[PDB]
RNA sequence: UAUCUGGUUGAUCCUGCCAGUAGUCAUAUGCUUGUCUCAAAGAUUAAGCCAUGCAUGUCUAAGUAUAAGCAAUUUAUACAGUGAAACUGCGAAUGGCUCAUUAAAUCAGUUAUCGUUUAUUUGAUAGUUCCUUUACUACAUGGAUAUCUGUGGUAAUUCUAGAG
RNA sequence: UUCAUAAUAACUUUUCGAAUCGCAUGGCCUUGUGCUGGCGAUGGUUCAUUCAAAUUUCUGCCCUAUCAACUUUCGAUGGUAGGAUAGUGGCCUACCAUGGUUUCAACGGGUAACGGGGAAUAAGGGUUCGAUUCCGGAGAGGGAGCCUGAGAAACGGCUACCA
C-alpha cells in the first residue's frame, strides 16, 4: 500500500488574490516525503484547475514518519498566479526563470563607483585617453 | 532626539494587535492618520493577522494595490493605514463589511456587518467651536471636522454620520441612561448605561456605569462613547454584547457550550 | 589645477567658503559649504591656461575657429521660444516648425521631435474650464449651506421666544 | 535586538550534598523506575515543588474565595489528568501529600513497564528510546513523557518497526540475506 | 520548599570569627565532550587607534527626455514604447551602535501648554486677485541653467573652469 | 481668559488666491469644431487631527561631615521694562530691591554611577546587581560654531582649533 491519503483542511476562499487557501495534511504510510510536484499534482486533479495554477510550500514530516503538514494555495487562473505568487516559488514551480544578478557585493561595489562620476563618464574616458597621451 | 520616530519595536507595540512576541523584530508602526497610534489598528494587522487574507506584507501591500479595500467609503493604499474605533473597512470582493469594535476583552474584534450599516460611521465629539467667517464647525473624535452643526450638539454626544457624502443625519445627546461604550483603560470594550457622572471640575469627569447584569464601574469621560438609548443600540454589538463575564464563568461556559 | 574665481583681485590663490550660487563648487548635499582654495582673477606668471573669448573678428584666419561652424544642437522647446526663432507670431501654429532629427538604425529610417512644452492643447482648455467650474460650483453649495444655517437659527430663535413667554 | 527567548533551569540541586540517608534513598529511586541520573530525580522533586508552592498558596487564601476556588481547582483538574492524584482526593488539600513516587509511577517508562511490552524497566527504556512504542499512532521518543490517563489505554508498539508488525530490519534483515544465497 | 557542620580546651559551656555547604541569563579559566532543541557573545581594560569592502538612497498612466540609448513595429510628422544621465521633488533627523559624561541632572509614575512649534496625515476650506466700466497676453508670460556637444587645467579627490 | 469668533483703524520693502500633470472621450446642437463635462495625480490657505516638540507640576536617587555654611564683582533670589525665542521664563540687557538654599544635611567630594522596566538570591522581612534585546537619555577623538530643513547645534553634513 502507498495510500497518500491527501487532505485539505482550513479552507479560506479568497477572491481579493483570486485563490483558495488550505493547511494541507497528507498521509504518507511506510512511504517517506511525498515530493511537492507529486503533491501539486494531486491537488489538480483534486481541484480541476491547471497544475501550474496550484501552489504548495512548507512541509513538515510529523515525527515517526506517516504524515506530512505543510501550506497550499490554489489560484483561479494560471494568470493570476503569475502575477500573485512570490518569484522564488513560480521559479520552484517551473513556470518564471531564475534572474542573473552578480554577487551582492559585486552590485554594491558598482554602485559606489557609479556614485563617484557626474554624469555619464564618455567625456571623462575621452579626457583619461588625451590626457593619458599627453 | 531629532525630529519624529519612523520604526516601531515588536514588543514596544499595542498589546491588542495580538501580535506574537516572535517572527520578526519590528511591529507595523501606524502612520499619520484619523486615529491616535496607541488606539488605532493598522490595516496590515487588520488584513494578516485577523481576517487571514494575507500571508505576509508583500501580500497585503498587493491586496491594497488593486484598490479593494475601502475604510469609511474612501480607498486607502497605506500598507499602516492607521483605522479605529467606528471604522468600517469595506472589501469590493467577499462583499463582507466591517467595523472596528472592541470585544469583552480588550482587543479589536472582527465584527461582520450588512450594507444598511456599513453605510454610515458612528463618532463621539471632541470639539465644537466657531472658525473662520464665524462658521460654526463640530469635530469628531475619530477624526474629522464637519460645518455647520445643529447647534444643540455639545462636546461627548455622538454622532451618526452618513459616511458617503460625510453629513451629520442624527446624534444623540449625552445624559444618565443612555447606552454606553467604553473605549479605553482596563473597561475598555465594555458596554452600559451611565448611572451617574461626577464631575470634580478641575481634571477628569468620571462616569458610573452600570451593565445589563447589574454591575457598576466607574471610567473617565474621555473613555466613554455614547452609543443609543438603554436596550437599543443604533449599531450591531459584537458577540457577547460587551459584557464582561468573570473567569470562573467564562470557564463554565466554555464547558457547556463544547460541541467539537 | 584651481580655477580663476571672478572676483577675488589678487595675484595669488586664496582659501574660500563656497556655497550654492557661485562657481568653483558644486554642492552635494543641500546647504553644503565647502572650504575651498581658488586662484584670483589677475593674471600671473603661474597660470597654465587663459580662457579667451574672441569677439571682434580680424584680418587673418585661424584654421578651422573663424572658417568654421559648429550646428546648434537642440532646437527651441518651449512654444513661445520656437515662435521667437522662427519669428512666427501668434496665430500661425507652432507643430509645423518643430526641428526633426533623423536616426537610422542601418535600415529603418526614424524622426525625432521635442515634446512642446507650454503648448494650447484642447485637454488644457478642458482642465481650466473644469478648474473655473469648480471653484464656482463649491461656493455656491457653500453659499447654500450657510442659508440654510441661517434658516434653522430663525427657526430656533422663534422657538425660544415661544416659551419666553408664561407667568 | 529581536526580542528575548525565555529559558527556565527546570531542576533544582539539593541544599546539603553527601546527606547519606537521601542519597540511599535518591539510588534506590533510580533502582525502581530506571533512572539515568539524579537529575531527572531533582527534576521531578522540583517540579513537586512548584505544585507545593502554588497548593500552600491558595490555602493561605480564603476558602471559596475567587482565585483559590479556579486556580487551585484548576491544578487540581491538571494532576487528575495527568493521573498523579486520584478521583478520591480531588481537593488540593490532598495536593501538598503527593510525594515524588506518583509522578515517576507516570513516566512513558513505567507505564510501558506495567502494561506488559518490556521485562523490566530498563528494557521498556530502551524499547522508548529505539524508536518503538507509539501514544496515538505517534512514536514517543521519551521516557520521562508523563502519560495522560486517557492516553494510557493507547500505549502500543508502532506500525513502523518490528515487534508491532512490519518490516524485521537491521540485524533480522542481514541474517535472512545470509540464509539466501547459501 | 524557615536545616547548619569542622576549628580557641586535658575536658566544659559560651562569645566570636575563620573554614566548609548551596545558588548566580556571573565572568574567567582547567580538563574532558556523542546527539536534539534554544542560543548569549570586544560591556568590564583603552568613549584607545584604525588597513580594506560595505552600511541611504529613491520614478509612477500621472513634475522635466531630441541619450546622436535600446527599440522595431502595422497612434505620432509636437510629443506618446521602454529608458542611462541630469534637473526638480522627497528622504538621508529613522534605524544601528555605545554608556564617556551625568547624583535633583537623567529617569519613573504623575500633571500642565489659558505657554508654544509641528513636513507628513486625515478631515476642512478661498465667486471679491480688477480698481472706473467705448477697443484688453490669458486659446496660456519671461529669462536662465543642468545633463548633453565640444575646449581644457591638475601628481592627485566623488576638484570643475571656458564655449555652445 | 484680553478664548473662539466677529467688527471699526490703518499698515505691509503685500503672503496666499492652480499659467501643473495622467487616463477617460461622455452630453446639447445656436452644425461651430462650438459650448461643454468624468475619474484621478501633484500642489496651495487657515483651522483640524495625527505622528511628533520643546518646556513643565508633584513625589522618589548610591556612599561621604577626615565637606557646615553655600550662592550674590562675571545673575545669585525677586520686581519693572525691553531684547531675544516657536513660545514661558535672569534666558539675556538696563534700572531697583536683598534675597534664595541649609543639621528634615544645603554646598563640596567620590562613584571601578547612564535612569527605569527588570536580574540573582528566595520562609517573612531583606541583600546585591542592572554596559546589555523594551522604554527614556546622552555621544560619534576632543571642544566650539553653523548651513540645509517640518525636524539636526547632525558628524557615514560643513567650518575652525587641539590631539
Ligand atoms: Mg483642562
Ligand atoms: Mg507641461
Ligand atoms: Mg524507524
Ligand atoms: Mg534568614
Ligand atoms: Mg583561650
Ligand atoms: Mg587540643
Ligand atoms: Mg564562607
Ligand atoms: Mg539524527
Ligand atoms: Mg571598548
Ligand atoms: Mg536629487
Ligand atoms: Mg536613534
Ligand atoms: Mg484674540
Ligand atoms: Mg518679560
Ligand atoms: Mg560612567
Ligand atoms: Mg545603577
Ligand atoms: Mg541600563
Ligand atoms: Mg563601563
Ligand atoms: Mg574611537
Ligand atoms: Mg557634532
Ligand atoms: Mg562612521
Ligand atoms: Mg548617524
Amino acid at each position: 500500500s502507498d495510500a497518500i491519503t491527501i487532505r485539505t483542511r482550513k479552507v479560506i476562499s479568497n477572491p481579493l488574490l483570486a485563490r483558495k487557501q488550505f493547511v494541507v495534511d497528507v498521509l504518507h504510510p511506510n512511504r517517506a516525503n511525498v515530493s511537492k510536484d507529486e503533491l501539486r499534482e494531486k491537488l489538480a486533479e483534486a481541484y480541476k484547475a491547471e497544475k501550474d495554477a496550484v501552489s504548495v510550500f512548507g512541509f513538515r514530516t510529523q515525527y515517526g514518519g506517516g504524515k506530512s503538514t505543510g501550506f497550499g494555495l490554489v489560484y483561479n487562473s494560471v494568470a493570476d498566479a503569475k502575477k500573485f505568487e512570490p518569484a522564488y516559488r513560480l521559479v520552484r514551480y517551473g513556470l518564471a526563470e531564475k534572474v542573473e544578478k552578480a554577487s551582492r557585493q559585486q552590485r554594491k561595489q558598482r554602485k559606489n563607483r557609479g556614485k563617484k562620476i557626474f554624469g555619464t563618464g564618455k567625456s571623462i574616458a575621452k579626457k583619461a585617453a588625451r590626457r593619458n597621451a599627453d | 532626539a531629532r525630529g519624529p520616530k519612523k520604526h516601531l519595536k515588536r514588543l514596544a507595540a499595542p498589546h491588542h494587535w495580538m501580535l506574537d512576541k516572535l517572527s520578526g523584530c519590528y511591529a507595523p508602526r501606524p502612520s499619520a492618520g484619523p486615529h491616535k497610534l496607541r488606539e488605532s489598528l493598522p490595516l496590515i494587522v487588520f488584513l494578516r493577522n485577523r481576517l487571514k487574507y494575507a500571508l505576509n506584507g508583500r501580500e497585503v501591500k498587493a491586496i491594497l494595490m488593486q484598490r479593494h479595500v475601502k475604510v469609511d467609503g474612501k480607498v486607502r493604499t497605506d500598507t499602516t493605514f492607521p483605522a479605529g474605533f467606528m471604522d468600517v473597512i469595506t472589501l469590493e470582493a467577499t462583499n463582507e463589511n466591517f467595523r472596528l469594535v472592541y470585544d469583552v476583552k480588550g482587543r479589536f474584534a472582527v465584527h461582520r456587518i450588512t450594507d444598511e450599516e456599513a453605510s454610515y460611521k458612528l463618532a463621539k465629539v471632541k470639539k465644537v467651536q466657531l472658525g473662520k467667517k464665524g462658521i460654526p464647525y463640530v469635530v469628531t473624535h475619530d477624526g474629522r471636522t464637519i460645518r455647520y452643526p445643529d447647534p444643540n450638539i455639545k462636546v461627548n454626544d455622538t454622532v451618526k454620520v452618513d459616511l458617503a457624502t460625510g453629513t451629520i443625519t442624527d446624534f444623540i445627546k449625552f445624559d444618565t441612561g443612555k447606552l454606553v461604550y467604553v473605549t479605553g483603560g482596563r473597561n475598555l470594550g465594555r458596554v452600559g448605561t451611565i448611572v451617574h457622572r461626577e464631575r470634580h471640575e478641575g481634571g477628569f469627569d468620571l462616569v458610573h456605569i452600570k451593565d445589563s447584569l447589574e454591575n457598576t464601574f466607574v471610567t473617565r469621560l474621555n473613555n466613554v462613547f455614547v452609543i443609543g438609548e438603554p436596550g437599543r443600540p443604533w449599531i450591531s454589538l459584537p458577540k457577547g454584547k460587551g459584557i464582561k463575564l468573570t473567569i470562573s464563568e467564562e470557564r463554565d461556559r466554555r464547558r457547556a457550550q463544547h460541541g467539537l | 589645477g584651481f580655477p580663476m574665481k571672478q572676483g577675488v583681485l589678487l595675484p595669488t590663490r586664496v582659501k574660500l567658503l563656497l556655497a550654492k550660487g557661485h562657481s568653483c563648487y558644486r554642492p552635494r548635499r543641500n546647504g553644503e559649504r565647502k572650504r575651498k582654495s581658488v586662484r584670483g582673477a589677475i593674471v600671473g606668471p603661474d597660470l597654465a591656461v587663459l580662457a579667451l573669448i574672441i569677439t571682434k573678428k580680424g584680418e587673418q584666419e585661424i584654421e578651422g575657429i573663424t572658417n568654421d561652424t559648429v550646428p546648434k544642437r537642440l532646437g527651441p522647446k518651449r512654444a513661445n521660444n520656437i515662435r521667437k526663432f522662427f519669428g512666427l507670431t501668434k496665430e500661425d501654429d507652432v507643430r509645423d516648425y518643430v526641428i526633426r532629427r533623423e536616426v537610422t538604425k542601418g535600415d529603418k529610417s526614424y524622426t525625432k521631435a521635442p515634446k512642446i512644452q507650454r503648448l494650447v492643447t484642447p485637454q488644457r482648455l478642458q482642465r481650466k474650464r473644469q478648474q473655473k467650474s469648480l471653484k464656482i460650483k463649491n461656493a455656491q453649495a457653500q453659499r447654500e449651506a450657510a442659508a440654510e444655517y441661517a434658516q434653522l437659527l430663525a427657526k430656533r430663535l422663534s422657538e425660544r421666544k415661544a416659551e419666553k413667554a408664561e407667568v | 535586538p529581536r526580542a528575548p527567548r525565555t529559558y527556565s533551569k527546570t531542576y533544582s540541586t539539593p541544599k546539603r550534598p553527601y546527606e547519606s540517608a537521601r542519597l540511599d534513598a535518591e539510588l534506590k529511586l533510580a533502582g525502581e523506575y530506571g533512572l539515568k541520573n539524579k537529575r531527572e530525580i531533582y527534576r521531578i522533586s522540583f517540579q513537586l515543588s512548584k505544585i507545593r508552592r502554588a497548593a500552600r498558596d491558595l490555602l493561605t487564601r480564603d476558602e471559596k474565595d475567587p482565585k483559590r476556588l479556579f486556580e487551585g481547582n484548576a491544578l487540581i483538574r491538571r494532576l487528575v489528568r495527568i493521573g498523579v492524584l486520584s478521583e478520591d482526593k480531588k481537593k488540593l488539600d490532598y495536593v501538598l501529600a503527593l510525594k515524588v513516587e506518583d509522578f515517576l509511577e507516570r513516566r512513558l517508562q513505567t507505564q510501558v513497564y506495567k502494561l506488559g511490552l518490556a521485562k523490566s524497566v530498563h528494557h521498556a527504556r530502551v524499547l522508548i528510546s529505539q524508536r518503538h512504542i507509539a501514544v496515538g499512532k505517534q512514536i514517543v521518543n521519551i521516557p520521562s513523557f508523563m502519560v495522560r490517563l486517557e492516553s494510557e489505554k493507547h500505549i502500543d508498539f508502532a506500525r513502523t518497526s518490528p515487534f508491532g508488525g512490519a518490516r524485521p530490519g537491521r540485524v533480522a534483515r542481514k541474517r535472512a540475506a545470509a540464509a539466501g544465497g547459501e
